[PDB]
Formats: structure tokens, sequence, C-alpha cells
């Protein structure tokens, strides 16, 4: 009664789940990173060649 | 009182929820609207990249 049914906080966070959010830059951003990465390497490499 | 004639107790009223789906702005949800324009840019500095 004075801790679970007094207190604040619903113990359930099986109902009503995670709606749709849509997929983050921070998962992309490091295939940004190694896509310049590999252009930069191309140009050193086809510049020395 | 007499018999009861009808019958009732206590229900939920909720808001309804109809299918309020959009078009063509349902297309670009999934990743972004911003991350599109940057994946054109490094299509075309790219293609910039093989000419």
């Amino acid at each position: 009664k004075w801790w679970y049914d007094k207190g604040e906080c619903g113990a359930k966070d099986s109902g009503s789940k995670e709606k749709t959010s849509a997929l983050s830059l921070s998962n992309v951003a490091g295939v940004f990173y190694i896509l310049v990465g590999g252009l930069g390497l191309a140009m050193l490499v086809a510049l020395i060649e | 009182f007499s018999k009861p004639f009808m019958s009732l107790g206590i229900s939920i009223m909720i808001k309804k929820p109809q299918k309020s789906k959009p078009g063509v702005f349902s297309f670009l949800d999934p990743l972004a609207y911003e991350i599109w324009m940057c994946i054109v840019f490094a299509y075309i500095g790219v293609s910039v990249v093989l000419f």
C-alpha cells in the first residue's frame, strides 16, 4: 500500500511500447566518416599513382 | 420500485482515433527529412570524384 500503491511509478513498461521514432544520424555519421576517409584515401592514392 | 427496464453500467469514453494517415509525408518518415539531402550531396560529390 505505502510503497507500490502510494508511489508515483507504474511498474509496467510492457504496455504502450516505443512508438515510431525515426532513425538517428548517429548510426549514419560514422558511416559518413568512413565514406569521407575512403574518398580521401582514393584521392591521395590516385594522385601518387 | 418496478422491475428494471433498461440495464446499464460504467463504460469508457475515448477520443475514437481514425485512420489519419498522410500521403507523401508518410513516405519520407522512417529515416529523416534531412539525412536524404546529405545522401544526395554525397551522391553528386562521388560523381564529381568519378568525373
